[PDB]
């Protein structure tokens, strides 16, 4: 309905707090695989700063404007790593969608 | 095996399992209440795509697998959803 | 009573001078969980000065103008970490409070 | 009833004094949504002014002499951030319109 | 479920709502005064229409959602609202 | 016709407002290209404000004036980055042109 | 016929009190436009009083006079920002000149 | 498509549309009463002129998108202007 | 191949898909309904020219790749775009 | 013919509402070449309005009056940065000069 | 190459081409209709000295670059400019 | 002729979006060899931001003020490592020059 990206900006935004948990991996992450869609200049200014937590959530503000972020969940999928709880993470993350979707349908 | 229920009737059930405010739901379906895992992930997955449809997952599924006919009936309504029964 | 907010507002005005000691934590407090009810923009303005402690103040301001200020107590019993005397500051939050409401009991 | 302009700018006129919680979002407000119908010499001339205050008035000032200022109150919906209590806001301005249309009914 | 009460008769329901100088009026009607937000806020934005009824968003609204029989007639007498029942 | 000048001001002026999204590479995108055309002092102009997105917004507001932005649109397709949804942008932004254009043949 | 300006100066004197909501754009409409016709010792006259209402109250006075007034139609044109509702105002200006055309035909 | 209506009586139809005290004129004429817009902005603007005649601008327009050929007819008896039935 | 279609009555075709308020236009066209990507961009950027005309481009693209004779028809009454065939 | 200068003057003030598209370079242009003719006093009465487009317009006020306006074009040339439009804007202001001449020659 | 073309002859080539009503001028001359570009630029700005001739600065250039002989004539008939070939 | 400056800095200005390639070696070309003629603490300045890309172009700009930025071509001869298509990029700069020079002799 291109009205999906606006409940998935709204998703990311309601589970912004739970990006401490198993998203530290921001170097580990997206700076291979999201460069199909990234910059290399956003790289090193995510790598700018040294809270280690706020680099995630600079990760994710990035994330947020693009229209496809579904792609994290691909990544999310590939590192077998987390998967195991960030499929509780993504499940989680599905579960999030599920309810915005709800709202939406009124 | 193939349950091969009715297309446009079956859209009530998915919709009536998709709008579930009740804790129970699609992941409460799956777990039977006394009962695989990854197909469980990929059925997840199929929320992003704009007819996405979990539940359409969790019945095609088990629509093989054990042609529940029925038997899918029981559990539904010690799942205390009889609006199934109340509709099928 | 829909008059609450006022006493809070007083609260938070007369207990201005004591944001410097912990609230420091700035970036670390509201820019994660202050989100559900701040703005993205917001954050950046906050960041802009450079002063550290002028930049509580700032987000004190913007706090001010919010009914439900409550949240940043609510995001104080999150961390642990300052909890344990931010409690103190929350009983001294508390105590003030107290004081003020029953000057509006008069 | 080419009326209902007419208690709009009383609303407006009535609400002046509630202007300076939420609506220091002036530059975020309107400079970007309202230049459907504002004019780019007018955004100059609201930020001349130095107050943060004053400029939310002139702004309304502005606001007052379209007919169409409703538009405010859709730009209101757009930025969830104060939203939920801006709801309050547009409720708040909402029940005062409703109070000006009873007294034109008489 | 429609509650599907006369139109025409409607009206006055909806007028006599709208003029409410009690404190207690299509807020408090919403309160139900022992217990569904957004589209509290859409309704309430019904109001710069010129043909504006919050009261008609909110019995539309409550017409579904369960179909409110004289069930609100129970809530609106305990609202002191009488003039519905010396009406209807 | 020495006309569509006129309607790319007026679709840029319309499409205001998706600027926010992915032009937040107001030093990324034409602080480097746009130097064919923009000016040194100008750069300097843009970097002044520290609200990360009235930046674009000055950004615009210089793009506006010039006859031949288009060069904007060539800037996007030279970085791949945005570009796979600066794509959907520029659709985005191509629909929008050919609507302005419709109304022009009236 | 040599006469339609007579009826045009009646129906500015008619709608003289609808100047005081849009036409606040004093500076902003004429004294770029308006310089094909009026005089620039004009301009200065009319910045002299700072009532910021009877300064459009000159204006009006000055262009009475002009016989070819429908400039200001003309100007009003021009600028997209008021004229969504200016357009109310030039068809409320339409409309005036309608009536009182009609009754020149008695 | 164009009308094509006899344009020495069809002066008769725009002065008639002109010389409408009732408050229903040119414009409600345009509403349609149950019915782009630029463009009347633009027909509008044809007042300035001498010979200016807005009901001249409403049907030439009229007359092309579509040719209303008494198809405005219905719609003008809408409008109780019964002096174009009493004279075409 | 090449489809060779007479091109001053090519740009009567051209100019009925451009002017196309319905919102099934030159994309939906080019979606073929049932069915090659950065072309589509390259095409879409021939807007800027004074004489642009992205159906120029997705034409004489669809001329080769595949000698559309009346094979665009099928799906362009598929479209309801039936002005074409009521024209060509 | 000592008789250029008034069809300069014309020019001018024929052209001028195309002033406010790229001479916005106000403190940009003159401040600097111009000050082989203007004044410093003249500088900072140009800088004391905010309106930032009447401060264009008082430029060119003041420029009007000095026969040898020429530099300002002279100045045109010498940023390349709004040159290759501001050619354009000279090729304007050029196509002007050139019909008013015509005109002189009766 | 140079023209060399009679100065006091070439004068009244000049003030032709100058005193173009027409739309099409010295400009549409340069665009040669089928066919360099800072030059253009200062020619244009030879019209701030007294005697200004933008012709005289695209002729005397024309006339090198090329031996202009009558080549210019064909130009010139193409650009319905024949009081040249009406006089020379 | 003393204006063979001029056509080094439009080639410079002209070539900006080709620094990005190989000049990423900021801290390592200049900062060594280019200290014969730049500045200890513009050293530091340009070690401030940290874009990476951005840096080399503050670089860029510190070089072309300075009337001999043929010592970088210098530099870029001396560190092989490049060289081999840094030549390409001498010959690329080599290029424009000669390009710009043709230009000039008109």
């Amino acid at each position: 309905e291109e009205d999906l990206t606006e409940v998935k900006k709204d998703a990311l935004e309601n589970l912004r707090v739970y990006l401490c948990e198993k998203i530290i991996a921001e170097r580990h992450f997206d700076h291979l695989r999201a460069k199909k869609i990234l910059s290399r200049e956003d790289t090193e200014e995510i790598s700018c700063r040294t809270s280690s937590r706020k680099r995630a959530g600079k990760l994710l503000d990035y994330l947020q404007e693009n229209p496809k972020g579904l792609d994290t969940l691909v990544e999310s999928i590939r590192r077998e790593k987390t998967q195991n709880f960030l499929i509780q993470k993504i499940t989680d993350e599905v579960l999030k969608l599920r309810n915005i979707k709800l709202e939406h349908l009124k | 095996t193939l349950n091969r229920l009715r297309e446009p009737l079956l859209r009530r059930l998915s919709e009536l399992l998709d709008q579930a405010p009740e804790g129970r739901g699609w992941r409460r379906l799956a777990e039977l209440a006394g009962s695989s895992c990854l197909d469980l992930e990929q059925c997840s997955l199929k929320v992003l795509e704009p007819e996405g449809s979990p539940s359409l997952c969790l019945l095609k599924l088990m629509g093989e697998k054990g042609c529940t006919v029925t038997e899918l009936s029981d559990f539904l309504q010690a799942m205390e959803h009889t609006e199934v029964l109340q509709l099928l």
